[PDB]
């Protein structure tokens, strides 16, 4: 078995953006070289609205 | 202890046929199953232990039989008859016998006596009492080696006593030996004394923590009997600790000590400085650690900072301090007193130790000789202020308080370290060292132990405690020294080099577990007191001495050859050499029964599956030679057996009873087995019968009832009664006036 | 064939580190001032600690060293040459290293050696040949099965799901086509629409 | 190394069904593996 567990099942997904969010889910089965955590922002900025 | 043996093993018996034509002497020393593929002397090696300790030959011993003996009837006959053997009537008997058979007369008179007087014991020159036996060769041979290399650790007491008496101390009374015991007395001692080096070097932070902390143990153990800032901060607590790193400094070769000072110095940590740098040997303080106290009296005296002086080296920091008014910026070495004899495990060596308190013994005082006069430049010096001299008066009073004490107490201290130091070797004298800083001394705990110096109170508890330590550390090193020769031995023989390949290490890790899983099942080969050395660091004993046994792979260090040593070799060796005495051979032959192979017709069997040597030649031409490998891989096997082949290659084991009645000698199983993965050669077992060379049936059923024979090498067990004089052999007993002693010590333990 | 560093920096010729002045620098670090200008215990806590890491580093390389040519064993030819074009960097913490050296567990696999041979290693690679040959006959029969494809309508994504979809209707008399097929699509498929291009290819 | 013989029969009379075609796995390993190499790993350190 190549995987114990796939990365992600082929026929579920409809597109690109399906394919990046399932591999999020499925990322902890991996071997990470860098383990997710809360993430720092050192740029923000907000525009006016309507 | 000496192992007494009182009869000598022979290993013959007699088998004689029922007619009493035929009769023969054999060597019965077992059969020993022998696997093919694999070394042979490795396997020798096993074999070799049961031998000996079926011979009676493993453990030391000497003979006792020249009181195994009698007096024949005759007044003319004063010889004495030797009981052990094979009996001389036995083979009168077998001898009687066959003339009976032949229809001659019997045994006369005269030759009679010759026979029956063959067995004889008599005494040498030297005392000693030979005894002429029939026995057999193999027997004789091994049991004779191993009475040389015995008898090598076999010495005079008077021999001993010359070997060891540069050991002896003047403090214990001499022994009164008995007369008898001086004249003839042996003992059986191994003089030869094995290095523990192996083990330190290898282990050295683990070998020093395991020595020292016993030793301190055992120290601790001896009966003893700005000024405000200093005098609040004297405690005797730790005065027993700080005593045994005193004696430890003095009876070891550089055991660095260290001490710590506060990250704000004061007046106590100028004292604890002086202290040690006046006090203590210049070889138990390196140079880093001589800067740092350096830098603390700077520090203080000075009223400068750390920063300032971290980058300052040593000459530059006494110049400094020099220049202010104080001189103790030295460090002295301290004075080696020679032991009066020679320390154990060192032969032909001179022990030494350091005075302690840096007292010269030729003056006994300090060895600055400006001392008086620097405590008096200290008392009117003018430290860390403008003016007022406390600080300098208050230093001047705790060093002439200092020096006092240690002058008063430096002789009870140097019997202490003296003492102790006998205790250790000159190897560990020299080569163990304080790694990892496992003891350090607190500033306060060190002008608190020389302001505070107690006198050492020697009681008889103390003596005694120390005699049963010397017992202790003396079996112990003797246990060490062992195990590290077993150790050295087994690595040469079951590992060698490593390669920068896959397959190589894998090897040897295999090999490395099966070796320690085998070391450690039963009654461990290592012994308690080396598991407990490779513990100390807390890993398991097991993984220990796995570390320690990859680290001496490889290495040149001497190992001596002990008697058991050889004693093996020498029966591996033979194993090796004489194959049919253990039932094993490397050849073996397969004929049909209509080739007439030429046989051994010594024994007179019907048959005889025995060729003093395998043919060369057969009916003119050369007799073919199969390997066993390809013999058990051949599928045209019908062929090639019609006209007979020679098997080798493998170790075959054999197997044969001697029958007293007269049939047809065949075996027991057939002679191949053939199987659809390969062919292979059945257990051989040969029943032998004795031949009447007119029995029609028997000769019929011989020749065409068995068509194919198997032959080997005829045994050289066996050998024929008309030579019953090869089986003559000698050994020596020493003489009956020996006295052994259990107990070889020179002195007893009293003042 | 193939080659691989030996674990922690110990050469097996030589059986202790690389560099051979170790013994020395431990002792310089322990008689060394750090940190500060006064005493202090930074130099006598290293020595400590690097000495307990370079015991037990010595005691169980072997271990290790074996596992990683187990665990290579495992891989075949044509996946290793393949993984050799991509890269990575891990992140460790800094509370693991230490962990994971100062508490090093010791491997031991003799059990699983019979003489010099690893039975669970060799089957294990031997099943590759299986699937290669798999692979093989479902690429072939789908290829007869449906000609050049086309699509006029839809996604690249849809037009690969929707095929595959109707592998396993017209092959479900064997359904290792359509398991063959789907496990290329996976390994293709983490790209996106650019690794269904390359399934189709 | 040889193969074990068969029966009498089999030897005279025997036949059998044989495919010689080896194939390969080049058509699984060529892709970007940089997505699912992670995955693999684990499954691998999981083997042993």
């Amino acid at each position: 078995k190549l995987f114990e567990t796939s990365p992600f099942d082929p026929l579920t997904i409809k597109n690109n953006q399906d394919v990046v969010d399932k591999l999020y889910a499925t990322q902890s089965s991996s071997i990470q070289e860098v383990v997710p955590t809360k993430t720092f922002a050192t740029e923000l900025q907000f525009g006016v609205t309507s | 202890e000496l192992i007494k043996v009182p009869t000598i093993p022979h290993n013959l018996v007699l088998i004689q046929s029922d007619n009493g034509k035929h009769a023969l002497i054999k060597e019965d020393l077992g059969q020993w199953p022998v696997e093919t593929g694999i070394s042979l002397v490795n396997q020798a090696g096993v074999f070799a232990v049961q031998l000996a300790n079926k011979l009676g030959i493993d453990k030391p011993f000497v003979l006792d039989a020249g009181s195994n003996y009698f007096t024949d009837t005759s007044f003319i006959d004063t010889r004495k008859y030797c009981t052990d053997g094979l009996s001389p009537r036995e083979i009168q008997k077998a001898l009687n016998r066959q003339r009976a058979y032949y229809d001659r007369p019997e045994l006369t008179i005269s030759e009679n006596k010759t026979l029956l007087s063959q067995s004889i014991i008599y005494p040498d020159a030297d005392g000693n009492d030979v005894s002429i036996i029939f026995s057999g060769a193999m027997s004789h041979a091994i049991f004779t080696y191993a009475q040389s290399q015995w008898n090598k650790n076999i010495i005079k007491l008077d021999d001993y006593i010359r070997e060891i008496t540069l050991t002896v101390p003047k403090q214990y009374r001499p022994r009164r030996f008995k007369e008898i015991e001086h004249t003839h007395g042996y003992v059986y001692r191994e003089l030869n004394q094995g290095s523990l080096l192996p083990l330190v070097d290898a282990n050295l932070k683990e070998s020093s923590s395991y020595y020292f902390k016993k030793l301190m143990s055992s120290i601790s153990n001896v009966p003893v009997d700005h000024v405000s800032m200093l005098t609040n901060r004297l405690t005797t607590a730790n005065a027993p600790t700080v005593r045994a790193i005193t004696v430890l400094t003095c009876m070891f070769k550089q055991f660095r000590i260290g001490m710590t000072y506060a990250l704000d110095p004061n007046i106590m940590d100028v004292a604890a400085a002086t202290c040690m740098l006046l006090f203590r040997p210049a070889q138990s303080i390196s140079d880093e650690q001589y800067r740092y106290c350096l830098q603390t009296m700077a520090v203080f005296l000075t009223n400068t900072t750390y920063d300032i002086v971290n980058n300052d080296t040593i000459d530059v920091l006494k110049m400094k301090l020099r220049n202010q008014g104080w001189p103790f910026v030295e460090r002295y070495n301290a004075v080696e007193i020679d032991m009066s004899v020679e320390p154990l495990r060192s032969p032909g060596q001179v022990g030494r130790y350091y005075n302690p308190f840096n007292i010269d013994p030729l003056t006994k005082k300090h060895v600055e000789d400006r001392l008086e006069e620097f405590i008096n430049q200290v008392q009117v010096g003018r430290f860390r202020n403008a003016s007022g001299n406390a600080v300098g008066t208050t230093l001047a009073a705790f060093l002439r308080a200092c020096r006092d004490k240690t002058s008063a107490n430096w002789r009870g201290y140097s019997v202490l370290v003296s003492r102790y130091r006998s205790l250790i070797p000159n190897e560990l004298f020299e080569s163990l060292r304080n790694i990892s800083g496992e003891y350090n001394i607190n500033p306060q705990d060190e002008h608190s132990f020389f302001f505070a110096l107690a006198q050492i109170n020697a009681d008889d508890e103390f003596i005694g405690a120390i005699d049963k330590e010397s017992a202790e550390y003396l079996d112990e090193y003797a246990t060490l020294a062992r195990d590290i020769s077993n150790s050295l031995t087994l690595v040469k023989a079951a590992f060698g080099p490593l390669e920068r390949t896959s397959g190589s290490i894998i090897n040897h890790a295999n090999n490395l577990n099966k070796v320690i899983n085998h070391v450690f099942a039963d009654k461990p080969l290592i012994s308690e007191t080396m598991l407990k050395i490779l513990t100390i660091d807390g890993t398991t004993g097991k993984d220990g001495y796995r570390n320690w046994l990859d680290k001496l792979v490889g290495h040149n260090y001497p190992v001596y050859v002990e008697p058991v040593v050889n004693i093996m070799n020498f029966i591996s060796a033979r194993f090796v050499a004489d194959s049919s005495y253990f039932g094993y051979t490397n050849e073996i032959m397969i004929m049909p029964n209509h080739i007439n192979v030429p046989v051994d017709d010594r024994f007179g069997f019907r048959d005889s599956p025995f060729c003093t040597s395998l043919p060369r030649t057969i009916m003119g031409n050369d007799v073919r030679r199969i390997s066993y490998n390809v013999f058990s891989m051949m599928e045209d096997i019908d062929d090639v057996i019609s006209e007979g082949f020679i098997l080798y290659d493998a170790y075959f084991n054999f197997s044969y009873d001697i029958m007293t009645t007269d049939g047809v000698t065949r075996l027991k199983e057939d002679i191949l087995i053939v199987t659809d993965t390969g062919n292979d050669i059945k257990p051989i077992h040969f029943y032998i019968y004795f031949e009447n060379r007119n029995d029609k049936k028997l000769r019929y059923e011989s020749k065409m009832n068995v068509s194919y024979r198997l032959y080997i090498k005829t045994p050289a067990c066996l050998l024929p009664l008309s030579d019953y004089m090869r089986a003559q052999h000698d050994y020596v007993s020493p003489s009956s006036s020996r006295v052994y002693i259990k107990d070889p010590a020179v002195v007893y333990t009293r003042s």
